[PDB]
C-alpha cells in the first residue's frame, strides 16, 4: 500500500527519532517543553545577534540580538497556547490533550527564555 | 486638485458598477413576471436582444474608428 | 484610467505654462507613452537610488508595491483551481509523512480557493495594484514638479 | 440475491506500493474496500498510479474515496469483463455495502427500485425565485 | 462620408444576397466554406445598385423578418 | 450535499447513469416514456457535482439537473 | 535476427486533387462538414495530429516522414531567400571592404505611403533596413567575396527545395517505407552519427582548409576582395596554397605517414581570438571540425546492423539494472521504437537545451569575423537562440505528457523505472514544491529586502558589494582555473578558450570585442533568480506529466484525454486539471524566466563588456552601472527599462521608427490577450446570441452557426497573444536600443 524507503523505515533513523523529547513518551509534558524550549531558545539568538539592525554596534549587538530572540520566544509560546485551545476541545500520550498541551506550552516558554539567556551568557 | 478629481472619479466608477450589479440581483431574486405583466420593466426584457446588439454596434464603431485614427496618426 | 490620464496630462501642461505639448502630442499614442508616462516618471523612480533617497522614496516604494500587487492578481485570474487543488494534495501527503511536523495537525482541511473566490481575489489584487500604482504616480509627478 | 459480507482475509493484488494511497482520513473518518474475482493473473492500472497484478480468484484493495473504487470498477468491468463490488468501512469496524446497491448495476433497470428526486414537470415549469424567498435557508425553485 | 457608406453597403448588400441565395440549396453550409464563385461573381456586379434595391425591400416589407420566426430566450 | 433532480422529459436512455463517476443515479421502472424507465437519484450524499450526467443527457432542455449545495468531505472529493 | 534492409510499398496513395476539395477528409469526425464555426477551428487544430486520425503505426510513420521533407523544403526556400537578398538587395560587397564602418543591410522597402524613411543610411552608398541576423559575418567566414557567389547559392537552394518537396511526394505517394524500415534505430543512429554528422563535419572541414582559410588569411592582410584568388584557383594550384601555408608543398603524404605535425600551419590550437577580426581563429575551427569528424565517424560504428559486430541497444538497456530500481531500463526500447511522442519528448528537450548552449558559447567565443563588435548582431543571436530553446523545452513537456496519456501501457511497464517514478510522484512533486518556495523567498526576497532598506535610507543594510556581500566564490574559482589552463592543464593551448575567463581585452575598430567578465553580488543574486524560475517551470511541466493519467483529485484523468478543459465545477472546481493545461501554465513561466535571462545578458554586456576603447581606457555603454543598481527592483525599472527605452520611444521620424511602432503594437497585442485569459466562453456565447438575433432580424444570419471559442481554445489564444506581444515588445526594445548605441 505505502511506499517504504530507507529514509522512511531504517533502524538508525527510527532510533534517533524515538530519543527526541517530542517522541519520548512517559515524560511529563512540562519537561518535554522545557527540553524542546531550551534547544530552540539557544539557537534563536544567533541570527538576530549577527544580522540585526544593531549588529555593528560593539556591545549593544549582543543585548539587542538576544532581547529580540526573547520576544520571538514569547510569540512562539502564544502560538502553542492557542493551538492547544483550538486543537483539543473535546489520548494515550498526555501531551495530546487540553491539559497536557497547556503544560507543554508553559514549559516551552520557560525553557525558551532560559535558552536565550544562556546563549547571551556564552557570548559575554 | 489632481488627487481630488482622481479620488472621486474612481469612487464614482465603482459605485456605478454596483448599481448595475444590484439591478441584476433584483431581476433574479425580486422580480416577479406576473406582477409586472406588460409594464415598462417587463417590456425591457422583451427587447433585450435589440438593446444588447445596439450597444454592441456602438462599441464596435467607437473602438474601430477611435483606435484606427490614433494608429493612423 | 483614460478619463484621469486625460485630466492629469491636460492640467500638467497647463500648470507648466505649455499647453502646446498636450495639443501636439495627444493626437497619437506614442505621445501619451513618451510625453505623459515616461517623461513624468523621472522624479518618481529616483525617490531612492544608489546615491541616496529623498521624500519621494515612499511614493517610489509604493509605485513598485502597486505593480507587484497588480501582477500577483494575474496569477488568480489566469491559473484556475484544478491545477492548485492537485498541488495542495501533495503538500497534504508530505505533511502527514514528515516526522516532528505530523504531530501538529490542521482543524480545517486545506483546499484550493473556489472558482468564484479566485475571480474576486484576483480582481481585488488587480484593482488595488491599479489604484496604488496610479496614486503614487499622480502625487509624486505633481508634487515633485510643484512642491 | 442478498448483500455480500466483506472478508478481510482476502488476498490483495501484487503491488509494491506508492505514495498515492491512504492517508489519515482512513484511520479517523472512513475508507473504501473493493473486491472482485479474477479468472487469471493480469496486469491492471491502479487509480493511484502504477501497475498491479491481480491474483487469480478473490482480490481486495483499499482506497481513500468512493470515486477511486468506482474508477477501478469501470476499468475492470469494461476492459476485463469482471464484476467487482465495494464497501465503505468505518474506523469502528462497521461495513456498509455500496455497489452494486441491489445486486444489479444501476444502468440496468431493475424491479423494486423506488424513484427518488424525480420532479413531474419540465425544467421550464419551475417557479420564480421570488416565490421561495424567506423559506428558512437558501433554496432553489427546483427544490419544491 | 457618403463614399464610405456606398462601398460599405455594397459589400454588405452583396454578402446578404449570397447568403440568401445559397440557403435554398441542398447543403447551405457547404456553399459558405467552398464559395460558389460563378454565383458570387454575378452578385458582385449587381451590387452597384444596392441603394435602390435596399429601399424597395424596405418599402415592400421584405427586408426584415417577422418576430414570430426569430428565436429568443425565456423572459 | 448537492441537489440532483430528474424531470419528466427523461427518455430513459440511461446515459446519465453510465456517465456518473460516483454511482449517484440509477434507472427505475416508469410508464411516462417509451423506454418505460426513468432516471433516479437515490444517493445524492455522494454526488461531487462534476455534472458529467448533464453532459450526457440528450434531451432539450436537460432532464437531469445538478444544483451545487453545501460542501462536505464527500461532495468536495477529498481523499484526506 | 531480422536483416536490416530497404522495404517500401509501391503506389500506396494516388496523387489527386479530390481530397483538396473535401476539407476535413483526414478525420472521421470532421469529414461530414461544418454545422457550427467550431468545425473551422477543429479542422486546423487536428490537421497534424496524425495519430488521432488512425491507429496504424505504419500510416502514421509515413505521414511523419513526408511532413519532414516538407519542412526541409520550406527551410531551403527560406535559406535561398536570404542568400538571394544578400546577392541582390544588400551592401555586402561594400561591407567587405570596410566591415567596421558599414552596417549590414539586406532588405529594401518600396517607396509607398511614405514608408521609404525605413531605408536608412547604413553606409556603403546604400539605403535599407539594418539586419541583425549576422549573415554577412557568416558569409565572410566561408570566404564568399562577390554577389555572384551568393546568387549561385540561392539558385542551388531552390533546386534543393524542389528536391525536398519531390522526395516528400515520392516517399508518400510512390515508394512509402514500411514500419520495419522506420524501426531500424541501430542503423539510423549509425548513419546519423557517422554519415550526417561525421561526413558533414569532414566535408565542412574540407571547405575551411581549401577555401575559408586562404581567403580569410588574405582578407585579414588588407588584400582587396577582388584581388584575392577565386576559390577554384586555390584548389587547382597547389603552388598558391604553398605560399600561404608551406605544409601544402608536401601534399597529403604527411597525413598518410602520421607526420601530422607538418600541418601545424593550418591546424592550430591557438585559442582566444584573432586580433584583426575579433573572432575565433579559423585554423582552430578547421582543426575542430577535423577532430569532430573523426569522433563521429568512430561513433557511427557502435551499433549492430547486419554483420554481428556492434551493440544491441536493447541488450545495453536491459543490462543496466541495480538494487534500487527494480527491473530498471526494461521496456524502454519497446517504448522508444513504437511511440513518436516519446521520441519527440527526448529530442525536443535536448535540441532546446542545445540551443541555449549555443547562445552562451557563441557570445563568449565569437566564431565569426567582426561578429563581436557588431553589438546588434550579438544581442540578437543570443536572444533568438535562447527563446528557441525555451519553446522547444516546453514542447518536450507537452509530448512527454501526450505519451503518458495515449501511448503508455501498464502491462509493458511493471516495476521498471517508468513505473517506479509514477509510484512516488507525490514525493517528487512535494519536494520540488518546497525547493521552489525556498528559492523564491531567498532570491526574490533579497531584492525586496534591498528595495526596502534603500527606501528607508539604510544602504549599509543591503545585500551589495559595499555592504553585506554575496560573492559567487564557486563561479569565481572556475574562472581562475580556466584562465590558467594554458600553463598547466592545457599545455598545448596558446590561450584560454574565451576571454571571459580573464586576461586582456581584444579591441577591433575602436570597440571592445570581448573582455573578462567579473562576477559580484549582483551576479550572485540574478543567478539564483534564474535557478528559481527554471525550477518552477520544471515543477509545472513535471507535475503535468506525472499526473497526466490520474491524481487524488481526478482518479480517471487518462480517460478524459490529453487536452480537455476541466471535469466540472464539482469537487470544489476542477478547471485546468488536464496535462495540456500544465503546458499552458508552463509557457507563461518559461516566458517569465527567459525574459530575465535576456535582460540579465543585455544589461551585463552593455554595463561591463561592450564599449569604446581610447587612450583614456574603456568606456562602457552604460558606464558599469550594473554592479550597484542591479540589486534592487527599482534599479531594474529605472536604470534598465526606463533609461534604455529612450531610443525606441524617440525613434519616430528616423529609420528606426518601425521599432517604435512595433513597440506599441506589441504592447497592444499583449493587453489584447488578457481579454481571453481573464474571461470565459459562457459570457461570449450569450453575447453572440444577441448579435445573432440582429442578423436573424435582417435575414443575414449565417448558415454555419456562430459559436464562442471552446474553453481550451480560449486559453490557447490567450497565451499565444500574450507571448507574441510580450516577446515582440522586448524585440523592438532591444533592436532600437542596440542599433542606435551599438
Ligand atoms: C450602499 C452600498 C452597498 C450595499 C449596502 C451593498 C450590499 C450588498 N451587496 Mg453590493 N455593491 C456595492 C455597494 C453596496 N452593496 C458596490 C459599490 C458594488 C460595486 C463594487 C457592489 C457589488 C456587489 C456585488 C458584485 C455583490 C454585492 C453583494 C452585496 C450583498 C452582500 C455583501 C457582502 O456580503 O459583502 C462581503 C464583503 C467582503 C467579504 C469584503 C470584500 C472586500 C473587497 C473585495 C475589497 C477588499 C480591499 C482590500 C482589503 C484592500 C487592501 C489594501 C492594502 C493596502 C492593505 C449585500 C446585499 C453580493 C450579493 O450576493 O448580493 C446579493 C454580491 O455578489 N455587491
Ligand atoms: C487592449 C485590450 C483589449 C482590447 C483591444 C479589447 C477589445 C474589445 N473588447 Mg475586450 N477586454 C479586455 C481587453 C481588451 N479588449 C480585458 C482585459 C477584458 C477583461 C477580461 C475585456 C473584457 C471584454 C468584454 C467583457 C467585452 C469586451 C469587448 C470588447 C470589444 C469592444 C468594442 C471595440 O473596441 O470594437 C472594435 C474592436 C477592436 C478595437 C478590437 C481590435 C481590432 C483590431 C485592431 C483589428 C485588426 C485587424 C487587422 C487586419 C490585423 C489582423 C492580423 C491577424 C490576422 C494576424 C473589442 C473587441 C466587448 C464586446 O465584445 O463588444 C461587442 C465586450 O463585451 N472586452
Ligand atoms: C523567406 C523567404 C522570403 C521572404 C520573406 C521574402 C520577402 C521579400 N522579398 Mg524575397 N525572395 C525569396 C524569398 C523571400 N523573400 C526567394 C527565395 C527569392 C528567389 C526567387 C526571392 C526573390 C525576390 C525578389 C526578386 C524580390 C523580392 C522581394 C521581396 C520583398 C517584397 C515581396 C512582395 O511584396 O511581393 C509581392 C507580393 C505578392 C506577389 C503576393 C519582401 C521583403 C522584392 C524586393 O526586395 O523589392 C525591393 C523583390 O523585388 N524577393
Ligand atoms: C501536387 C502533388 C500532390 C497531390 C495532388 C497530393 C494529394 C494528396 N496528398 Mg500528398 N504530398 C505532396 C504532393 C501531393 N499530394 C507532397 C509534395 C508531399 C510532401 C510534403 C506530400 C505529402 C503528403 C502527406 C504526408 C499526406 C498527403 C496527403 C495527400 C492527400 C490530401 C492532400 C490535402 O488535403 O492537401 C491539402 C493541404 C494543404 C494545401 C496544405 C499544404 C502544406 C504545404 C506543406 C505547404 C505549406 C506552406 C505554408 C507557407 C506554411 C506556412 C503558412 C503561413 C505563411 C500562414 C491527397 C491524396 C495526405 C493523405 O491523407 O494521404 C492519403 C497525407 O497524409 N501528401
Ligand atoms: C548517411 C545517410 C543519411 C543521411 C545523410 C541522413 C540525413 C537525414 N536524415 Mg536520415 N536515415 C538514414 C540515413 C541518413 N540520413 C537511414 C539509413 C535511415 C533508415 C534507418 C534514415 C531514416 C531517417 C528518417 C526516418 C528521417 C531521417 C531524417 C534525416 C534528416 C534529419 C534533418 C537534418 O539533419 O537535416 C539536415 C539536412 C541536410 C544535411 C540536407 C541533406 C540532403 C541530401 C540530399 C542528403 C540526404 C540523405 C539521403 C540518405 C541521401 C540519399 C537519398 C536518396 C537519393 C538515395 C537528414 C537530412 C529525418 C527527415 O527530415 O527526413 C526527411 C527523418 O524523419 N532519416
Ligand atoms: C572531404 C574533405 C576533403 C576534400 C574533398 C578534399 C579535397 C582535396 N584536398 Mg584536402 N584535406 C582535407 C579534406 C578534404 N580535402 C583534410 C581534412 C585535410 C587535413 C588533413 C586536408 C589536407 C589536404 C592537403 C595537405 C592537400 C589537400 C589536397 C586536396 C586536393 C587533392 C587531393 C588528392 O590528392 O586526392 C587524390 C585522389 C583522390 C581524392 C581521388 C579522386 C577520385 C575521382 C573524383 C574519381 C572520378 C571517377 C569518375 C569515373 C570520373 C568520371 C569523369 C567524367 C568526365 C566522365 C583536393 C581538392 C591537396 C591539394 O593540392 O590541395 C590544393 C593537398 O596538398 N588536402
Ligand atoms: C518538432 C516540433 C514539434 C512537432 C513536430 C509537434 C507536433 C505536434 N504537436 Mg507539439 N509542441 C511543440 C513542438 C512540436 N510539436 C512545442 C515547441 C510546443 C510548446 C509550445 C508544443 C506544444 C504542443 C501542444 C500543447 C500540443 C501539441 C500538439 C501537437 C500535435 C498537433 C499539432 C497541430 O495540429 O498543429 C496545428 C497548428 C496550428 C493550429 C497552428 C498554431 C500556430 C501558433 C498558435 C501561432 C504561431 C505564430 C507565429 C509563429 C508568429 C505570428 C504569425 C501571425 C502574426 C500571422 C502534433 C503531433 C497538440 C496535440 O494534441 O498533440 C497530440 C497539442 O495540443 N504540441
Ligand atoms: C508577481 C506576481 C506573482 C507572484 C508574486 C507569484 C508567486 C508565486 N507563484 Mg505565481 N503566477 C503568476 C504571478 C505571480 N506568482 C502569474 C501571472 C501566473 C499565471 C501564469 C502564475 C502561475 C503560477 C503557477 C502555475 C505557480 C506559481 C507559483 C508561485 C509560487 C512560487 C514559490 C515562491 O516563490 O513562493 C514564495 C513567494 C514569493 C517569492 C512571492 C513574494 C514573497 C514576499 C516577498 C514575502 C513577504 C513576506 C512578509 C513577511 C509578508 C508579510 C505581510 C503581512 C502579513 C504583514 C509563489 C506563491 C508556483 C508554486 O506554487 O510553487 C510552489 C506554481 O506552481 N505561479
Ligand atoms: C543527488 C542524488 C543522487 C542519486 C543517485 O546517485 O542515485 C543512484 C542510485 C543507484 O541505483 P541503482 O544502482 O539501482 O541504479 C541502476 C541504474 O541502472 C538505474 O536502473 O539510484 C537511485 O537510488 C534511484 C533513485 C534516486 C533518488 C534520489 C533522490 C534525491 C534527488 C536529489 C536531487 C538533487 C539535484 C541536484 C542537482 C545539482
Ligand atoms: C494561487 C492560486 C491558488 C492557491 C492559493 C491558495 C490556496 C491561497 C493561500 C493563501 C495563504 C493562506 C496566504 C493568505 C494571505 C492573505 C493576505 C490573507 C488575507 C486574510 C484576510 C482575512 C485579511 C488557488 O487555490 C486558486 C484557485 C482557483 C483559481 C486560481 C487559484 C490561484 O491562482
Ligand atoms: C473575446 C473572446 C471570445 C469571442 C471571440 C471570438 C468569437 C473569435 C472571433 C474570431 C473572428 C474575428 C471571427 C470569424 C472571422 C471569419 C473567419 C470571417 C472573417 C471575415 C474577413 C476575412 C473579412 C471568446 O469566444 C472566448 C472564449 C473563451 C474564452 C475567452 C473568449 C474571449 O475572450
Amino acid at each position: 500500500g505505502m511506499l517504504e524507503t530507507p529514509v522512511t523505515s531504517a533502524p538508525i533513523v527510527a532510533t534517533y527519532l524515538s530519543n527526541l523529547p517530542a517522541y519520548r513518551t512517559g515524560v511529563a509534558p512540562v519537561l518535554r517543553g522545557v527540553e524542546i524550549g531550551l534547544a530552540h531558545g539557544f539557537l534563536l539568538a544567533g541570527p538576530f545577534i549577527k544580522l540585526g539592525p544593531l549588529r555593528n554596534v560593539p556591545e549593544t549587538a549582543e543585548i539587542a540580538g538576544s532581547l529580540s530572540a526573547a520576544g520571538l520566544v514569547l510569540i512562539l509560546a502564544l502560538c502553542l497556547s492557542i493551538y492547544g485551545s483550538a486543537q483539543f476541545q473535546s489520548a494515550r500520550d498526555p501531551l495530546f490533550s487540553a491539559d497536557g498541551w497547556s503544560e507543554f506550552a508553559a514549559g516551552f516558554l520557560v525553557g525558551g527564555e532560559a535558552g536565550v539567556a544562556w546563549a547571551y551568557v556564552c557570548t559575554q | 486638485q489632481a488627487a481630488l478629481y482622481t479620488h472621486h472619479q474612481y469612487i464614482a466608477g465603482f459605485i456605478m458598477c454596483g448599481a448595475f450589479a444590484h439591478g441584476a440581483i433584483f431581476f433574479i431574486r425580486d422580480y416577479d413576471p406576473e406582477q409586472n405583466k406588460g409594464n415598462v420593466l417587463a417590456r425591457m426584457l422583451d427587447h433585450k436582444e435589440a438593446l444588447i446588439s445596439h450597444l454592441s454596434w456602438v462599441s464596435l464603431f467607437l473602438g474601430f474608428h477611435t483606435l484606427g485614427l490614433y494608429v493612423h496618426n | 484610467g483614460w478619463v484621469t490620464f486625460y485630466w492629469h496630462w491636460k492640467h500638467l501642461t497647463l500648470w507648466q505654462g505649455n499647453v502646446a505639448q498636450f495639443d501636439e502630442s495627444s493626437t497619437y499614442l506614442m505621445g501619451w507613452l513618451r510625453d505623459y508616462l515616461w517623461l513624468n516618471s523621472s522624479q518618481l523612480i529616483n525617490g531612492y537610488n544608489p546615491f541616496g533617497m529623498n521624500s519621494l522614496s515612499v511614493w517610489a516604494w509604493t509605485f513598485l508595491f502597486g505593480h507587484l500587487i497588480y501582477a500577483t492578481g494575474f496569477m488568480f485570474l489566469i491559473s484556475w483551481r484544478g491545477y492548485w487543488q492537485e498541488l495542495i494534495e501533495t503538500l497534504v501527503w508530505a505533511h502527514e509523512k514528515t516526522p516532528l511536523a505530523n504531530l501538529v495537525y490542521w482543524k480545517d482541511k486545506p483546499v484550493a480557493l473556489s472558482i468564484v473566490q479566485a475571480r474576486l481575489v484576483g480582481l481585488a489584487h488587480f484593482s488595488v495594484g491599479y489604484i496604488f500604482t496610479y496614486a503614487a504616480f499622480l502625487i509624486a509627478s505633481t508634487s515633485g514638479r510643484f512642491g | 440475491w442478498t448483500v455480500p459480507t466483506l472478508n478481510p482475509d482476502t488476498p490483495s493484488p501484487i503491488f509494491g506500493g506508492s505514495t498515492g494511497g491512504l492517508l489519515r482520513k482512513a484511520q479517523t473518518e472512513e475508507f473504501y474496500v473493493i473486491t472482485w474475482e479474477a479468472k487469471k493473473e493480469q496486469i491492471f492500472e491502479m487509480p493511484t498510479g502504477g501497475a498491479a497484478i491481480m491474483r487469480q480468484g478473490p482480490n481486495l484493495l483499499k482506497f481513500g474515496k468512493k470515486e477511486q473504487c468506482l474508477a477501478l470498477t469501470t476499468q475492470l468491468r469494461n476492459k476485463f469483463k469482471l464484476t467487482p463490488c465495494f464497501y465503505r468501512v468505518f474506523p469502528d469496524g462497521k461495513v456498509q455495502y455500496l455497489h452494486p446497491a441491489d445486486g444489479v448495476y444501476p444502468e440496468k433497470v431493475n424491479a423494486g427500485r423506488v424513484g427518488a428526486n424525480q420532479n413531474m414537470r419540465r425544467i421550464g415549469q419551475n417557479v420564480n425565485p421570488i416565490k421561495v424567498k424567506f423559506s428558512g435557508r437558501m433554496m432553489s425553485p427546483a427544490e419544491i | 462620408t457618403f463614399g464610405f457608406l456606398y462601398v460599405a453597403g455594397y459589400i454588405g448588400y452583396v454578402g446578404r444576397q449570397y447568403l440568401i441565395a445559397v440557403k435554398g440549396e441542398a447543403k447551405p453550409t457547404d456553399k459558405e466554406i467552398i464559395i460558389d464563385v460563378p454565383l458570387a461573381t454575378k452578385l458582385a456586379w449587381q451590387g452597384a445598385g444596392w441603394p435602390l434595391a435596399a429601399v424597395q425591400e424596405l418599402q415592400r416589407g421584405t427586408l426584415l423578418e417577422k418576430e414570430e420566426n426569430i428565436t429568443v430566450s425565456p423572459r | 450535499a448537492h441537489i440532483v433532480k430528474i424531470y419528466d422529459t427523461c427518455i430513459g436512455c440511461t446515459q446519465c447513469v453510465r456517465a456518473c463517476p460516483l454511482d449517484v443515479l440509477e434507472m427505475v421502472p416508469w410508464d411516462g416514456c417509451k423506454a418505460s424507465q426513468m432516471a433516479s437519484a437515490p444517493r445524492t450524499e455522494d454526488c461531487v457535482g462534476c455534472k458529467r450526467c448533464e453532459t450526457a443527457c440528450p434531451t432539450d432542455f436537460l432532464s437531469v439537473r445538478v444544483y451545487l449545495g453545501s460542501e462536505s468531505t464527500r461532495s468536495m472529493g477529498l481523499s484526506y | 535476427a531480422k536483416k536490416v534492409k530497404i522495404a517500401v510499398d509501391r503506389n500506396p496513395v494516388e496523387t489527386s486533387f479530390e481530397k483538396w476539395a473535401k476539407p476535413g477528409h483526414f478525420s472521421r469526425t470532421l469529414s461530414k462538414g461544418p454545422n457550427t464555426t467550431t468545425w473551422i477551428w477543429n479542422l486546423h487544430a487536428d490537421a497534424h495530429d496524425f495519430d488521432s486520425h488512425t491507429s496504424d503505426l505504419e500510416e502514421i510513420s509515413r505521414k511523419v516522414f513526408s511532413a519532414h521533407f516538407g519542412q526541409l523544403g520550406i527551410i531551403f526556400i527560406w535559406l535561398s531567400g536570404m542568400y538571394f537578398h544578400g546577392a541582390r538587395f544588400s551592401n555586402y560587397e561594400a561591407w567587405l571592404s570596410d566591415p567596421t564602418h558599414i552596417k549590414p543591410s539586406a532588405q529594401v522597402v518600396w517607396p509607398i505611403v511614405g514608408q521609404e524613411i525605413l531605408n536608412g543610411d547604413v553606409g556603403g552608398g546604400f539605403q535599407g533596413i539594418q539586419i541583425t541576423s549576422g549573415f554577412f559575418q557568416l558569409w565572410r567566414a566561408s570566404g564568399i567575396t562577390s554577389e555572384l557567389q551568393l546568387y549561385t547559392t540561392a539558385i542551388g537552394g531552390l533546386v534543393m527545395a524542389a528536391a525536398m518537396f519531390f522526395a516528400g511526394w515520392f516517399h508518400y505517394h510512390k515508394a512509402a517505407p514500411k514500419l520495419e524500415w522506420f524501426q531500424n534505430v541501430e542503423s539510423m543512429l549509425n548513419h546519423h552519427l557517422g554519415g550526417l554528422l561525421g561526413l558533414g563535419s569532414l566535408a565542412w572541414a574540407g571547405h575551411q582548409i581549401h577555401v575559408s582559410l586562404p581567403v580569410n588569411k588574405l582578407l585579414d592582410a588588407g588584400v582587396d576582395p577582388k584581388e584575392i584568388p577565386l576559390p577554384h584557383d586555390l584548389l587547382l594550384n597547389r603552388a598558391i596554397m604553398a605560399d600561404l601555408y608551406p605544409s601544402f608543398a608536401k601534399g597529403i603524404a604527411p597525413f598518410f605517414t602520421l607526420n601530422w605535425s607538418e600541418y601545424s600551419d593550418f591546424l592550430t590550437f591557438k585559442g582566444g581570438l584573432n586580433p584583426v577580426t575579433g573572432g575565433l581563429w579559423l585554423s582552430d575551427t578547421a582543426h575542430h571540425h577535423v577532430a569532430i569528424a573523426v569522433l563521429f565517424l568512430v561513433a557511427g560504428h557502435m551499433y549492430r546492423t547486419n554483420w554481428g559486430i556492434g551493440h544491441s541497444m536493447k541488450e545495453i538497456l536491459e543490462a543496466h539494472r541495480g538494487p534500487f530500481t527494480g527491473e530498471g531500463h526494461v521496456g524502454l526500447y519497446e517504448i522508444l521504437t513504437t511511440s513518436w511522442h516519446a521520441q519527440l519528448a527526448i529530442n525536443l528537450a535536448l535540441f532546446g537545451s542545445l540551443s541555449i548552449i549555443v547562445a552562451h558559447h557563441m557570445y563568449a567565443m565569437p566564431p565569426y569575423p567582426y561578429l563581436a563588435t557588431d553589438y546588434g548582431t550579438q544581442l540578437s543571436l543570443f536572444t533568438h537562440h535562447t527563446w528557441i530553446g525555451g519553446f522547444c523545452i516546453v514542447g518536450a513537456g507537452a509530448h512527454a505528457a501526450i505519451f503518458m496519456v495515449r501511448d503508455y501501457d501498464p502491462t509493458n511497464n511493471y516495476n521498471n523505472l517508468l513505473d517506479r517514478v509514477i509510484r512516488h510522484r507525490d514525493a517528487i512533486i512535494s519536494h520540488l514544491n518546497w525547493v521552489c518556495i525556498f528559492l523564491g523567498f531567498h532570491s526574490f526576497g533579497l531584492y525586496i529586502h534591498n528595495d526596502t532598506m534603500s527606501a528607508l535610507g539604510r544602504p549599509q543594510d543591503m545585500f551589495s558589494d559595499t555592504a553585506i556581500q554575496l560573492q559567487p566564490v564557486f563561479a569565481q574559482w572556475i574562472q581562475n582555473t580556466h584562465f590558467l589552463a594554458p600553463q598547466l592543464t592545457a599545455p598545448n593551448a596558446l590561450a584560454a578558450t574565451s576571454l571571459t575567463w580573464g586576461g586582456d581585452l581584444v579591441a577591433v575598430g575602436g570597440k571592445v570585442a570581448m573582455m573578462p567578465i567579473s562576477l559580484g553580488t549582483s551576479d550572485f543574486m540574478v543567478h539564483h533568480i534564474h535557478a528559481f524560475t527554471i525550477h518552477v517551470t520544471v515543477l509545472i511541466l513535471l507535475k503535468g506529466v506525472l499526473f497526466a493519467r490520474s491524481s487524488r483529485l481526478i482518479p480517471d484523468k487518462a480517460n478524459l484525454g490529453f487536452r480537455f478543459p476541466c471535469d466540472g465545477p464539482g469537487r470544489g472546481g476542477t478547471c485546468q486539471v488536464s496535462a495540456w493545461d500544465h503546458v499552458f501554465l508552463g509557457l507563461f513561466w518559461m516566458y517569465n524566466s527567459l525574459s530575465i535571462v535576456i535582460f540579465h545578458f543585455s544589461w551585463k554586456m552593455q554595463s561591463d563588456v561592450w564599449g569604446t576603447v581610447t587612450a583614456s581606457g574603456v568606456s562602457h555603454i552604460t558606464g558599469g552601472n550594473f554592479a550597484q543598481s542591479a540589486n534592487t527592483i527599482n534599479g531594474w525599472l529605472r536604470d534598465f527599462l526606463w533609461a534604455q527605452s529612450s531610443q525606441v520611444i524617440q525613434s519616430y521620424g528616423s529609420a528606426l521608427s518601425a521599432y517604435g511602432l512595433i513597440f506599441l503594437g506589441a504592447h497592444f497585442v499583449w493587453a489584447f490577450s488578457l481579454m481571453f485569459l481573464f474571461s470565459g466562453r459562457g459570457y461570449w456565447q450569450e453575447l453572440i446570441e444577441s448579435i445573432v438575433w440582429a442578423h436573424n432580424k435582417l435575414k443575414v444570419a449565417p448558415a454555419i452557426q456562430p459559436r464562442a471559442l471552446s474553453i481550451t481554445q480560449g486559453r490557447a489564444v490567450g497565451v499565444a497573444h500574450y507571448l507574441l506581444g510580450g516577446i515582440a515588445t522586448t524585440w523592438s526594445f532591444f533592436l532600437a536600443r542596440i542599433i542606435s548605441v551599438g
